[PDB]
RNA sequence: GGACGCGACCGAAAUGGUGAAGGACGGGUCCAGUGCGAAACACGCACUGUUGAGUAGAGUGUGAGCUCCGUAACUGGUCGCGUC
């Protein structure tokens, strides 16, 4: 039987300086063969701890390792600006190795309401028998916010796609993108398409749209 | 001093096969055991194989047994993986990781490779159409105006964007690129400006796909 | 009385044969675990473990001891006989 890390939690929000931990628990024994790393968006794994507890040469004192039976704990004493990444635990007491889901620790910050604009299908698309219609969510904290789709009044579903960025080095606020596609059919059959916002900075849900024609 | 770098990486239809590479320097794999782990677009970190030394005993896990083999060459310093009836499921980053020495840093995987991408579909590769997200012409949001560029339908991926060839990197966000249904992925860069002079100054994204041999250069102009 | 000699019985270092004992007679080997050798397995070393292992040996020891049957040095004991 194969052994599970079951990491926790899945996600995280602190501020610089705070105490964090992170915890991995096994389902089967591992002794001491637990390995942490930490991972930054686009760049490979860097082992922190290993043998549960022994802290790897070069890694700074503020991170630490301790294992109680089966469960795992990676602590942050004190976090620092580039402490901020996603970390994984590893098992490797027996093959296969096992590495728990990661877990992404991210900084607070006061909330910022997003800059909403909304970009209609160009000219040289549409002849291209498709339409795409982006809603733009910009420098806003935190992540969560909920955007709709309005054509005629009518609530898309299904036919769009969100995308957000990491949070930014500077102001650690998120910026996000729906894409409603469409058919050039379906497309030239409605006039006003609406994006609706729903976010905790805005006073009140805010709406950004166009017509089709003008 | 100590470095690893894999290659080999590309696009491959499924049930094709493809071999990898992990190029050693400022030390030899036949002293340490290798390892390959792979990650998937937005996942984890998955164990894929690894090779011990001495004895040159192979581990697999289950998802790749059968269809993987780890090898290595000390003539060339190089650990090799070679895939066979690729599946779209075994599309991601593939790191070469070297186990560190025992008595120093346990069964810990001390040194990573850069790592490369294998995408396994069936699409074929093509190039970006660029279209411009044109600034409104109305008022504001947030005190300043909004442009970009609508890179779509590109495969596989990466692609790069700049603005005005590097020279505009203030307000630039460029999202992540997203598998679309029809299986080509698309993504969008933006930046805002001041809506003073959106007239006067120019805005220029740069897209590069290089798998396709497509540069493109689209300036986004008020429609 | 005692001494010397011969012989017998006994004892006896030593030795050949014999047949029971498994870890409290040992060594070897294997197994498990831990650490080490640039070393998760395989290889090697070290440590630990017999509530880990066959007294049909699965040993290029079934080695020591003992059971039982013989041979036997003798500086041994006892007894008889001869002599002084
Ligand atoms: C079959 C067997 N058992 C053995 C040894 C042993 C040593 C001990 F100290 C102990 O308490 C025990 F029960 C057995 C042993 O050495 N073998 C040999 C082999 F065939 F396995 F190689
Ligand atoms: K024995």
């Amino acid at each position: 039987s194969d052994i599970q890390m079951t990491q926790s939690p899945s996600s995280l929000s602190a501020s610089v300086g705070d105490r964090v931990t992170i915890t991995c628990r096994a389902s089967q024994s591992v002794s001491s063969a637990v390995a942490w790393y930490q991972q930054k968006p686009g760049k490979a794994p860097k082992l922190l701890i290993y043998s549960a507890s022994s802290l790897y040469s070069g890694v700074p004192s503020r991170f630490s390792g301790s294992r109680s039976g089966t469960d795992f704990t990676l602590t942050i004493s004190s976090l620092q600006p580039e402490d901020f990444a996603t970390y994984y635990c590893q098992q490797s007491y027996s093959f296969p190795s096992t590495f728990g889901q990661g877990t992404k620790v991210e900084i607070k910050r006061t909330v910022a309401a997003p800059s909403v604009f909304i970009f209609p299908p160009s000219d040289e698309q549409l002849k291209s028998g498709t339409a795409s219609v982006v809603c733009l969510l910009n420098n806003f904290y935190p992540r969560e916010a909920k955007v709709q789709w309005k054509v005629d009044n009518a609530l898309q579903s299904g036919n769009s796609q969100e995308s957000v960025t990491e949070q930014d080095s500077k102001d650690s606020t998120y910026s996000l993108s729906s894409t409603l596609t469409l058919s050039k059919a379906d497309y030239e059959k409605h006039k006003v398409y609406a994006c609706e916002v729903t976010h905790q900075g805005l006073s009140s849900p805010v709406t950004k749209s166009f017509n089709r024609g003008e | 001093e100590v470095q690893l770098v894999e290659s080999g990486g590309g696009l491959v239809q499924p049930g094709g096969s493809l071999r990898l590479s992990c190029a050693a320097s400022g030390f030899y794999i036949s002293y340490s055991s290798i390892h390959w782990v792979r990650q998937a677009p937005g996942k984890g970190l998955e164990w894929v194989a690894s090779i011990s030394p001495y004895s040159g005993s192979t581990y697999y896990a289950d998802s790749v047994k059968g269809r993987f083999t780890i090898s290595a060459d000390t003539s060339k310093n190089t650990a090799y993986l070679q895939m066979n009836s690729l599946r779209a499921e075994d599309t991601a980053v593939y790191y070469c990781a070297r186990q560190g020495y025992r008595r120093r840093s346990g069964r810990g995987f001390d040194y990573w490779g850069q790592g490369t991408l294998v995408t396994v579909s069936s699409a074929s590769t093509k190039g970006p159409s660029v279209f411009p997200l044109a600034p409104s012409s109305k008022s504001t949001s947030g005190g300043t105006a909004a442009l970009g560029c609508l890179v779509k339908d590109y495969f596989p991926e990466p692609v790069t964007v700049s603005w005005n060839s590097g020279a505009l990197t203030s307000g630039v966000h460029t999202f992540p690129a997203v598998l679309q249904s029809s299986g080509l992925y698309s993504l969008s860069s933006v930046v805002t400006v001041p809506s003073s002079s959106l007239g006067t100054q120019t805005y220029i994204c740069n897209v590069n796909h290089k798998p396709s041999n497509t540069k493109v250069d689209k300036k986004v102009e008020p429609k």
